[PDB]
């Protein structure tokens, strides 16, 4: 009666978001210091999870 | 085997927008400038995993 | 007895808002990147639902 | 048929406008820029649909 399952799951890479969608939630969310480049405007490349 | 589709995990593409989702779905923000969440739908999701 | 119902809608796409409905519920309340136009301000022509 | 009327559904015209609206009625924004939600007025109201 002890049985299992099987679930499969999707991770998406490397994806870009659409023209309606590169926005913030404020202008001042998430800044780095002044002086430095923003590192998050950067395409994203990696995952957490 | 059914549905011949798979099911998305609690992944984003920044360890800083990851900790909003640890509070609940409602508050977790979804998008940045270059950046995402996917928050899951799993049968995972009421559960303690 | 288990009936049916006809529930018909509307969804408007491409209006324009009046003259005293143009603002933002902020100063900074949903800003691209610096440096870049805003494809917010523009006449809309999608819809989502 | 009795009214001629039909109802609106939840719509907008950002894909970012609408992820307010899915918490409830008094949280949720209506207008930007350029922007417009329509909050919908159903029998739908108070169910899962």
């Amino acid at each position: 009666l002890v049985g299992a399952m099987d679930l499969t799951f999707v991770l998406p890479l490397g994806l870009f978001n659409p023209v309606m969608e590169r926005f913030a939630a404020h202008a001042g969310d998430l800044v780095p210091a002044p002086g430095h480049p923003d590192p998050r405007a950067f395409p994203p490349r990696q995952l957490f999870f | 085997g059914l549905f011949q589709e798979a099911y998305p995990l609690t992944c984003a593409s920044d360890p800083a927008l990851l900790r909003s989702a640890r509070n609940g779905e409602a508050h977790a923000r979804e998008t940045h400038f270059a950046q995402y969440l996917v928050y899951d739908a799993s049968p995972l999701k009421g559960l303690a995993l």
